[PDB]
C-alpha cells in the first residue's frame, strides 16, 4: 500500500473508524427522528 | 569618462544595423543607429511641445497641453495649431520608444546578456500604443487618445473612465490593479530584504541568502528565492501592464455600458437569481 | 528558442532546510511542510517552516477575529442563505457608523458597532504583525528595513481608517469592509473632494506606483539577463563584485547615462516602493482636512486653466 | 477645516508639496551617492583619473564584514583590474571601441569578460561549499523535468559535444546551477544551467559550437568551484554568443 | 507546460 | 462488503480524517444555515411565533 | 470487459479517488439544488404548503 | 483500423482527463438546454401532468 | 504498463473492491430513487 | 467508546488541541451572534424592553 | 515507439478504451430509445 | 503506528484526561441549555 | 481538576500564557464594545441621561 | 507525554498556581457580574 | 501539403483544429436554435401540440 500500513494496521484502523461512524449515524438518525416527530418534512 | 572596470567591455560588435558608422559612445551613452534615431525623435518631439506651448499662449509647464484633433477630424491629419502637432509628437514618441528598445537590444548583444529588458520595455510600448493608436483606430478618431499634458491627460483618464460609470468594475482593470499593488508590495519586500541582509544590525557579519530565506519562512512560511523573486517582479509588472492594455482594448469596443452591470451575470445565474434577501435579491 | 530563465527546467530536492538559528527559539518554529512542485517550477518548492511567537499568535488570532466578524456580518446580510451568500459575496459590506454618531462608540451593532469591533481586531492584527516583522528581523540579526517599509504601508492604512476619521470628526469617513464596497468608497471619496487627480500627493503616489512597476520590471529583467553569470546571488555580488554586476551596471550606464550598484539598486527599490504609501497617506490626510475641492486648488496653483 | 493660507495661495498643501520637493531632492542625492561605491573615480581610456568626475561627490567609505572570516570589504576603495586586459584602442580620441588583440574569447574580453573575483568557493550560512556536485550532495535528486544524465549535448554547430555526467547544485537554494559535461577527450567541463536548453533527447547549448567545449575553463578541484572559476566559465560561455557566430 | 499550452484544465490535469 | 479496510493502504489516515472532519462540519453548517434561511424551518422564528415573542 | 482493472495502472489511484469524490459531491449538490429550485420538487416548500406552515 | 497508434503519441492520462471534462461539459450543457426549453423540462412536464403546481 | 509502479494483482484487487463499492453506492442510490419516485414520480 | 484513545496515537495532541480551541471559540461566537441578530433571543434588547430601558 | 507504448500495449489499451466507449454508447442509445418511446422529438 | 511518537499507556492517559475535560465541558453546556430553555424554550 | 496538570507536559508554558492573555484581552474588549454599542447598556449614555448631561 | 520535556513535579507546581490565577480571575469576574446584575439586570 | 506535419507540431495543430471544430459547430447549432426557423424542439412542440 501507498501509506505502507500493513494488513493488521488497516484492519484495526477500519474497525475503529466504522465503530465511530456507526455511533455518528445512530446519533444522526435519533436527531432526524426527533425533528420529524417535531416537524415532518414529508 | 569610464568606470574603473568598463574598458574591457567596450569592444566592437553586437550592432543590429551598421557596425562602424554608429558604433561608438558619446560620454557614457552608447550611440548606435537607433541611438541617432532616438535622439532625433526625442529632440523633435520636445521642441514641438515647446512650440505648442508658444501657440497655446502659456508658459506654465503644468498648463501646456497638446490635444489630439477633435472627433470630427476622424483618423485624418489636422492643422498644426489644432490637431497636427499632437500627431507629429505621437509619431515622434512612437519612433523614439521603438528605437530606444532596439538600442537596448544592441547594448544587450554587445554585453552578452539576455534580452529581457527590451522585452519588458516592449510591453510598456504596447500599452502606450493601445492608448494612442490601437483603441483610437478601433474607435475611428484620434480624439479619443489622450492629450500630451501633465494635468490634462488626467482629465482624459477621468472622462474616459466615467464614460462607463465607476471604472473600478472593469474586471481586467481589477486584475491589473491587483498586479500593480502586488508588484509594489514585492518591490518593497525585495529591497528591504536585500538591504537588511547586506546591512546587519551593528558591526555584524553580512548575512547570507540563507538568512533571507529563513527570515521570510519565519515570517510567512514561504520563501520564493533569490531567482524566484526577480522572476516574480518581472512577471508581476508585465502582467499588470498586459491586463491594463487588455482592459482598455475592450472598453468602448467590446463593452459600451456601465461596467458595474457586467457583474449582473453572476447575480442572475438561474439557480439563485430569484432568491429574496441579501443585496441584489 | 533560447532559455529565458523564467521557469526552472529541472527541479532538485535535498534534505529539508531548517534555516539559520541565529537567535530563533527553535521551539516556536514549526516543522517543514510539504514540497510543491508547482511552486518549484517558479521559485522554491519548500513550504515552511513558519515561526509562531507571542506576536505571531496574537496577530493570527486577532486577524482571525477580524475576518470572522466580517464574515458573520456577511452571513447575517445574506439571511443565512448559502446561495445568497455566494450570489452577493462581493456586494456585502460592513459599513462604519452613520455620520450623526461622530466619533462616538454608542452606535448600534447593525449600524456601525460591529464595524468598530472588526476595526479594533484589524488594528491589533496589523500592529502585532508589524512588531512581528521587526522581531523576526532582529532574531536573525538583520537590519530593520522590512519593518520600516511595512510602516509606510501601515501609515497609509492608519490614515485611511483611523487618523483621518478622527481629524474629520466621524467614523463615517472610514472605509467599509467589502469588496465592491471599498471600491465605491474610493470612487465616492474622489467625487466628494473634487477630482482627487488634482491632489498633488495622489499624483506623486501614482508616480511612485508606476515607478515601482517600472523599476521592478527593470530590475527583474536585468537580473534575469545576467543570471547566466550568477547574477541572482546578489549578496555575493555585493561582497565580491563579479561580471554580472559589472555587465548590469554597464548596460544601464550605456542606456541611461547612469547606473546603480548591486546594493544601491535595492535602496532605489525600497524608497520607490515606500514613497507610494507615504505620499498617498499625506494626500489622503490633506483631503477634506485642508482641501475639500482639489480641482479648485489645482486652478489656484497652476495645474488647471482658470 | 484648515485652509488658511499664510501668504499668496500657500496653504498647508503647498507647504507639504514644497517640503516633499526638498525631501525628494535630498533623497535623490543620497541614492545617487550611495550608488557610487563601485566603479569610481572615473578613468580615462588609458586608466588615468579623468578630469570630469561628475556633479555627485563620492560617499564616505563603509565596510562590510564578510560572514565566514572571509575578511572585510571597504567601498569605495582602491580599484584595479587584477588581470591583463588584451585590448587595443581603435581611435586616438575617446568614445570608440577597443578591438581585441588576439582571441577575445580566450583572452576574456568583451562579452567573454570575467572579473578577478576571490579564488575561494561560495560558502553558505554553515560555512560549507554552497555549490557542490549532486554526488557529494547527500539526499539530492531530480524532482521534476527530464533528468539530463547521459543526454547528448549539442552545440550551436549542431554536433554532439559530450554527455552530461552530473548536476552541480546550490545546496541551500536547492536549485540546479551547473551541468558537468564529459567531452570526447575524457575531460570534464561545467556549463551554467541558464545557458543550456534541456530537451526531450538532448541538451542544447546555443552559445558554443562543438569545437569550443574544449576551450571552457576547468576547475582545479573536481568537486568544488570557486567564484573566480565560475566567473571565467560563465564569461566564456556567454562570449560564445558573439564569438561563435561565424560558426553559427 | 507551455508545450501542452496550445480550456486550462487540459494542461492542469 | 467486509474487505473495505484496504482503503487505508491508499491514503494517509491523517489526511482523510482531517478532510472528512472539515467536510462533515461544513456540511452540517451548510444544512443548518439552509434550515435557518427557510422561514418554514427557522426554529428561532418558529418559536417566536409559537410563543408570541414578537 | 473484465480487464478494466488495468486502468488503475495508468492512472494514479489516489488522485482518481479524490477527483471522483469531488465530482460526485458536486454533482449531487447540483442535483439537490435543481430540486430545491423547482417549486414542484422543493420538498421544504412542499412540506410547508402541505402542513400550512407559512 | 490501425487506430491504436493514436496512443503512441498523446499521453493516455491527459487524453482521458480531457475527454472526461469534455463529456461532462457537453452532457451538462445538453441537459441544461433541455431544461431551458419549457417543452422538455421533465420536472415541469411532470408537474403539468400530475397537477402539481 | 507503468506510470505508477503497480502490478496486475494489486490493480485487479483495487478495481474489484472499487467496483464492489460502486455497486453498493448504486444500490443505495437506486433505493433512494425508487422511494422518491413512489413518493412523487417524475415520469 | 474506549478504543478511541488510538486517535491520540494517530494525531499530534498539540495541533489537535489548538484547532479544537479555535473551532469551539468560533462556534460559540457565531452562535451567540446569531442569537443576538434574532430579536427573539437578543437578551440585551429583551431585558431593555422588559424593564423599559429605552 | 514514439512515447514508450508498445504495439501490444497500444492495442490492448485501445481495445479497453473502445470497449468502454461501446458500453457508454449502447447505454446512451437505450436512453435515446426510451426517450423516443416516451415522446419523439421529430 | 505511532505517528505522534506516543505510547499506548501515554495515549490512554491523555485520552482519559481529555475525555474528563470534554465531559465537564458538556456538563456545563447541558446546565446552560437547561437554564436557557426554562428561560425561553426554542421548540 | 487533579489530572489537568498534564497540559504542561505537551504545551510550552509561555505559549499557553500568551495565548490566554491574548484571548482574554480580545474577548474583554469585544464584550465591552458590544455593551457600549447597545444603548440599553452604554454606561456613559445611561449616566448622561440620568444626570441631565448632553 | 514528554512533548515539552518536563517533569510531573514541575507540572504539578505549575498547574496548581495556574489554577490559583484562574480562580482569582474568576472570583473577580463573578463579583463584577454580581454587581452589574444588581445595578442593571439583563434577565 | 505533406510537409505541414513537419513544420507544425501535431499536438498543437490537432488540439487547436479540434477545438475550433467543436466551437464552430456549437456556434452553428446555437445560431440555428436561436432563430425560430431552425429550432427543432420548437418545431416538434408546435407539431405535437405539446407546447
Ligand atoms: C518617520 C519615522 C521614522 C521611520 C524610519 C526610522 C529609520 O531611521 O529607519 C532606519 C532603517 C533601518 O535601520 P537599521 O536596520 O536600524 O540599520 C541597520 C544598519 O545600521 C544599516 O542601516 P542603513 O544605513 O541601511 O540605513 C540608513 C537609512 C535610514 O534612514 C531613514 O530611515 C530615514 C527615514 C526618512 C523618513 C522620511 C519621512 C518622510 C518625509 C517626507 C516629507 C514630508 C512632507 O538612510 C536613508 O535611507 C537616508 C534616506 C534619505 C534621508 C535624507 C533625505 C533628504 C532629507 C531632506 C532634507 C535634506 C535635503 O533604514 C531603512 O530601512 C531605510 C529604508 C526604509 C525607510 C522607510 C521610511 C518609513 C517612514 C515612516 C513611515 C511613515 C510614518 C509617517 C510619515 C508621514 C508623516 C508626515
Ligand atoms: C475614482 C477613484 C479615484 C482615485 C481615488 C483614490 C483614493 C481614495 C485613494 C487612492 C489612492 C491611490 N491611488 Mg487613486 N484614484 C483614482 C485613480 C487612480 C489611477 C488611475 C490610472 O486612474 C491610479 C494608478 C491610482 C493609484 C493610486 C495609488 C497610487 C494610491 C494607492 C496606493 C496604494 O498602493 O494603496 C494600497 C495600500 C494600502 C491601502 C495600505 C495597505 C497596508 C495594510 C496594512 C494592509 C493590511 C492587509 C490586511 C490586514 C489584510 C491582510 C490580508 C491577508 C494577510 C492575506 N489612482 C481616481 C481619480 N485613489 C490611495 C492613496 O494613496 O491616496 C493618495 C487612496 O486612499
Ligand atoms: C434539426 C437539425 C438537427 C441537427 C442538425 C445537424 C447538422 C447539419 C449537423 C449536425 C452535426 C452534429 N450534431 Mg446535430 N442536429 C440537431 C441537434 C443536435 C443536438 C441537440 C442538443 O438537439 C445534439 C447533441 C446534436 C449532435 C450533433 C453532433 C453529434 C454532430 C456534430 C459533431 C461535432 O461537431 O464534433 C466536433 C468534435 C470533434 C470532431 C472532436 C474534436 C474536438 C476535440 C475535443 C479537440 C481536439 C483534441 C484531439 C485529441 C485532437 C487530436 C485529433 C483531432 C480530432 C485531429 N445535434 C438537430 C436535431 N447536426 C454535424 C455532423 O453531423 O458532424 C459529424 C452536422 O453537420
Ligand atoms: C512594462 C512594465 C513597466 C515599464 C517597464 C520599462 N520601462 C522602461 C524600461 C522597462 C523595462 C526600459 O528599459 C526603459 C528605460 O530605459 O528605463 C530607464 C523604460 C522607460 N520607461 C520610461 C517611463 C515610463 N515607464 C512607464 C511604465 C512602465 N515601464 C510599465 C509600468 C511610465 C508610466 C506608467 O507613466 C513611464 C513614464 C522611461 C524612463 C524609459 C524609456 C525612455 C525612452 O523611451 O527614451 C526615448 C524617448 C525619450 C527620451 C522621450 C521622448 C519624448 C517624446 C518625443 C515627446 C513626448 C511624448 C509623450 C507622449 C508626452 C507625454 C505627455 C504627458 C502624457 C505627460
Ligand atoms: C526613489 C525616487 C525615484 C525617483 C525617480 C524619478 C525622478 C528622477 C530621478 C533622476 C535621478 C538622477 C540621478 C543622477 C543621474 C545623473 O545625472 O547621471 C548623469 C546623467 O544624467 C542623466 O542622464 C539625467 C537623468 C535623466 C533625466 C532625469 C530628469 C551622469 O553622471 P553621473 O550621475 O553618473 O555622475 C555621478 C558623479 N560622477
Ligand atoms: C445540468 O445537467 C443535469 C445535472 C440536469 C443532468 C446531468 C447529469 C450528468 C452529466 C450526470 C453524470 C453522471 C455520472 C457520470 C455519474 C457517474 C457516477 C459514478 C461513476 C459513480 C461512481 C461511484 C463509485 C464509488 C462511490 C466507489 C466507491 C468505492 C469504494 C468506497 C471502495 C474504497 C476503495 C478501496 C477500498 C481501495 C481498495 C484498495 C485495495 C488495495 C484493494
Ligand atoms: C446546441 O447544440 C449542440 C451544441 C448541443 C449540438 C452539438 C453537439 C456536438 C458538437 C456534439 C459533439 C459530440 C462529440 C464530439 C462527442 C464525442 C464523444 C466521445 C469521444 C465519447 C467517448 C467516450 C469514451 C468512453 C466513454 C470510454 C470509456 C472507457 C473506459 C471507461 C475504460 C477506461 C480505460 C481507459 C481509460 C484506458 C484503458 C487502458 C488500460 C491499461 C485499461
Ligand atoms: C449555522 O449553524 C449553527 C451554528 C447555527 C448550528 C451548527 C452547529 C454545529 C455544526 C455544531 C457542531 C458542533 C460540534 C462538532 C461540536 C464539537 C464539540 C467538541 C468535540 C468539544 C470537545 C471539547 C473537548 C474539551 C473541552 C476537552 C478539554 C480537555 C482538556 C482541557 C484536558 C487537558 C488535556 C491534557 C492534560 C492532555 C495531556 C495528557 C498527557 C498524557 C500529557
Ligand atoms: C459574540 O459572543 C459574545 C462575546 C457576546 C459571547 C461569547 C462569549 C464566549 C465565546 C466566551 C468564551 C469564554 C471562555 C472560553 C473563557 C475561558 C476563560 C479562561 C479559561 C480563563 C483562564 C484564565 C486564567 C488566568 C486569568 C490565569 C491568570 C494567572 C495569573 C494572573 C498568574 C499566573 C502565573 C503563574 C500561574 C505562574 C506559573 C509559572 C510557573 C513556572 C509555575
Ligand atoms: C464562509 O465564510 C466565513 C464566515 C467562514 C468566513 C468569510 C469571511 C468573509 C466573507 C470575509 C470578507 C472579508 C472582506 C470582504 C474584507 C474586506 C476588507 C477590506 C477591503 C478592507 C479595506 C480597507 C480597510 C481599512 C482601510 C481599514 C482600516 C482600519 C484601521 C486603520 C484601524 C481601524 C481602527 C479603528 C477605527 C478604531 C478601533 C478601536 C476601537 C476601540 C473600536
Ligand atoms: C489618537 C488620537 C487621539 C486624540 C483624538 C482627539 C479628538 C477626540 C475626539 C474628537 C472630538 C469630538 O468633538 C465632539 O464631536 C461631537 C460629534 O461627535 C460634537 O458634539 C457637538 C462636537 O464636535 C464635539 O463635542
Ligand atoms: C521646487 C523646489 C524649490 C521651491 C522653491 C524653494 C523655496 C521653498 C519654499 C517656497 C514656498 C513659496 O513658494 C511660492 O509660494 C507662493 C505663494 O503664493 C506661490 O504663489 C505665487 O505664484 C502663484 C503662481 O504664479 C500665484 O498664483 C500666487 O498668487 C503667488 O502668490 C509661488 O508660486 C511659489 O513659488
Ligand atoms: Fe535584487
Amino acid at each position: 500500500g501507498y501509506t505502507g500500513l500493513t494488513d493488521e494496521q488497516a484492519q484495526e484502523l477500519h474497525s475503529v473508524y466504522m465503530s465511530g461512524l456507526w455511533l455518528f449515524s445512530a446519533v444522526a438518525i435519533v436527531a432526524h427522528l426527533a425533528v420529524y416527530i417535531w416537524r415532518p418534512w414529508f | 569618462a569610464l568606470l574603473s572596470f568598463e574598458r574591457k567591455y567596450r569592444v566592437p560588435g553586437g550592432t543590429l544595423v551598421g557596425g562602424n558608422l554608429f558604433d561608438f559612445w558619446v560620454g557614457p551613452f552608447y550611440v548606435g543607429f537607433f541611438g541617432v534615431a532616438t535622439f532625433f525623435f526625442a529632440a523633435l518631439g520636445i521642441i514641438l511641445i515647446a512650440w505648442s506651448a508658444v501657440l497655446q499662449g502659456t508658459w506654465n509647464p503644468q498648463l501646456i497641453s497638446v490635444y489630439p484633433p477633435a472627433l470630427e477630424y476622424g483618423l485624418g491629419g489636422a492643422p498644426l495649431a489644432k490637431g497636427g502637432l499632437w500627431q507629429i509628437i505621437t509619431i515622434c514618441a512612437t519612433g523614439a520608444f521603438v528605437s530606444w528598445a532596439l538600442r537596448e537590444v544592441e547594448i544587450c548583444r554587445k554585453l552578452g546578456i539576455g534580452y529581457h529588458i527590451p522585452f519588458a520595455f516592449a510591453f510598456a510600448i504596447l500599452a502606450y500604443l493601445t492608448l494612442v493608436l490601437f483603441r483610437p483606430v478601433m474607435m475611428g478618431a484620434w480624439g479619443y487618445a489622450f492629450p500630451y499634458g501633465i494635468w490634462t491627460h488626467l482629465d482624459w483618464v477621468s472622462n474616459t473612465g466615467y464614460t462607463y460609470g465607476n471604472f473600478h468594475y472593469n474586471p481586467a482593470h481589477m486584475i491589473a490593479i491587483t498586479f500593480f499593488f502586488t508588484n509594489a508590495l514585492a518591490l518593497a519586500l525585495h529591497g528591504a530584504l536585500v538591504l537588511s541582509a547586506a546591512n546587519p544590525e551593528k558591526g555584524k557579519e553580512m548575512r547570507t541568502p540563507d538568512h533571507e530565506d529563513t527570515f521570510f519562512r519565519d515570517l510567512v512560511g514561504y520563501s520564493i528565492g533569490t531567482l524566484g523573486i526577480h522572476r516574480l517582479g518581472l512577471l508581476l509588472s508585465l502582467s499588470a501592464v498586459f491586463f491594463s492594455a487588455l482592459c482598455m482594448i475592450i472598453t468602448g469596443t467590446i463593452w459600451f455600458d456601465q461596467w458595474v452591470d457586467w457583474w449582473q451575470w453572476w447575480v442572475k445565474l438561474p439557480w439563485w437569481a430569484n432568491i429574496p434577501g441579501g443585496i441584489n435579491g | 528558442a533560447e532559455y529565458q530563465n523564467i521557469f526552472t527546467q529541472v527541479q532538485v530536492r535535498g534534505p529539508a532546510d531548517l534555516g539559520m538559528t541565529e537567535d530563533v527559539n527553535l521551539a516556536n518554529r514549526s516543522g517543514v511542510g510539504p514540497f510543491s512542485t508547482l511552486l518549484g517550477w517558479f521559485g522554491n518548492a519548500q513550504l515552511g517552516p513558519i515561526y509562531l511567537g507571542s506576536l505571531g499568535v496574537l496577530s493570527l488570532f486577532s486577524g482571525l477575529m477580524w475576518f470572522f466578524t466580517i464574515g458573520i456580518w456577511f452571513w447575517y446580510q445574506a439571511g443565512w442563505n448559502p446561495a445568497v451568500f455566494l450570489r452577493d459575496l462581493f456586494f456585502f459590506s460592513l459599513e462604519p457608523p452613520a455620520p450623526e454618531y461622530g466619533l462616538s462608540f454608542a452606535a448600534p451593532l447593525k449600524e456601525g458597532g460591529l464595524w468598530l469591533i472588526a476595526s479594533f481586531f484589524m488594528f491589533v492584527a496589523v500592529w502585532s504583525w508589524w512588531g512581528r516583522t521587526y522581531l523576526r528581523a532582529q532574531a536573525l540579526g538583520m537590519g530593520k528595513h522590512t519593518a520600516w517599509a511595512f510602516l509606510s504601508a501601515i501609515w497609509l492604512w492608519m490614515v485611511l481608517g483611523f487618523i483621518r476619521p478622527i481629524l474629520m470628526g466621524s467614523w463615517s469617513e472610514a472605509v467599509p469592509y467589502g469588496i465592491f464596497s471599498h471600491l465605491d468608497w474610493t470612487n465616492n471619496f474622489s467625487l466628494v473632494h473634487g477630482n482627487l487627480f488634482y491632489n498633488p500627493f495622489h499624483g506623486l503616489s501614482i508616480a511612485f506606483l508606476y515607478g515601482s512597476a517600472l523599476l521592478f520590471a527593470m530590475h527583474g529583467a536585468t537580473i534575469l539577463a545576467v543570471s547566466r553569470f550568477g547574477g541572482e546571488r546578489e549578496l555575493e555580488q555585493i561582497a565580491d563584485r563579479g561580471t554580472a554586476a559589472e555587465r548590469a551596471a554597464l548596460f544601464w550606464r550605456w542606456t541611461m547615462g547612469f547606473n546603480a550598484t548591486m546594493e544601491g539598486i535595492h535602496r532605489w527599490a525600497i524608497w520607490m516602493a515606500v514613497l507610494v504609501t507615504l505620499t498617498g497617506g499625506i494626500g489622503i490626510l490633506l483631503s477634506g482636512t485642508v482641501v475639500d475641492n482639489w480641482y479648485v486648488w489645482g486652478q489656484n496653483h497652476g495645474m488647471a486653466p482658470l | 477645516m484648515v485652509g488658511v493660507t499664510a501668504f499668496g495661495n500657500f496653504d498647508l498643501a503647498s507647504l507639504a508639496i514644497y517640503s516633499f520637493w526638498i525631501f525628494l531632492a535630498g533623497l535623490i542625492y543620497y541614492l545617487q551617492t550611495e550608488n557610487m561605491r563601485e566603479g569610481y573615480p572615473l578613468e580615462n581610456e588609458d586608466g588615468t583619473p579623468a578630469a570630469n568626475q561628475g556633479p555627485f561627490p563620492l560617499p564616505k567609505p563603509k565596510t562590510f564584514i564578510l560572514p565566514h572570516g572571509r575578511g572585510t570589504l571597504t567601498v569605495p576603495g582602491p580599484e584595479s583590474e587584477d588581470r591583463p586586459i588584451a585590448l587595443a584602442r581603435t581611435a586616438v580620441s575617446e568614445g570608440f571601441p577597443h578591438a581585441p588583440t588576439g582571441d577575445p574569447m580566450k583572452d576574456g574580453v568583451g562579452p567573454a569578460s570575467w572579473v578577478a573575483r576571490r579564488d575561494l568557493p561560495e560558502l553558505d550560512g554553515h560555512g560549507h561549499n554552497k555549490i557542490k556536485p549532486m554526488k557529494a550532495a547527500a539526499g539530492f535528486y531530480v524532482s521534476a523535468g527530464k533528468n539530463p544524465i547521459g543526454l547528448p549535448v549539442r552545440g550551436c554547430d549542431l554536433e554532439i559535444a559530450g554527455k552530461v555526467v552530473d548536476i552541480w547544485v546550490d545546496i541551500p537554494e536547492q536549485m540546479a546551477r551547473f551541468l558537468e559535461v564529459e567531452l570526447k577527450d575524457g575531460s570534464t567541463r561545467l556549463l551554467p544551467m541558464q545557458m543550456v536548453k534541456v530537451q526531450s533527447n538532448r541538451v542544447h547549448v546555443n552559445a558554443l559550437s562543438s569545437d569550443l567545449f574544449a576551450g571552457i575553463p576547468t576547475i582545479k578541484s573536481p568537486t568544488e568551484v570557486t567564484l573566480l572559476e565560475e566567473d571565467k566559465i560563465c564569461g566564456y560561455v556567454a562570449g560564445g554568443l558573439m564569438y561563435a557566430a561565424p560558426k553559427r | 507546460f507551455a508545450f501542452r499550452l496550445m480550456a486550462a484544465f487540459f494542461a492542469a490535469t | 462488503m467486509s474487505k473495505f479496510y484496504k482503503i487505508w493502504m491508499i491514503f494517509d489516515p491523517r489526511r482523510v480524517f482531517v478532510a472528512q472532519g472539515v467536510f462533515l462540519f461544513l456540511l452540517a453548517v451548510m444544512i443548518h444555515l439552509i434550515l435557518l434561511s427557510t422561514p418554514s424551518y427557522n426554529w428561532l422564528e418558529i418559536s417566536a411565533a409559537k410563543y408570541n415573542r414578537v
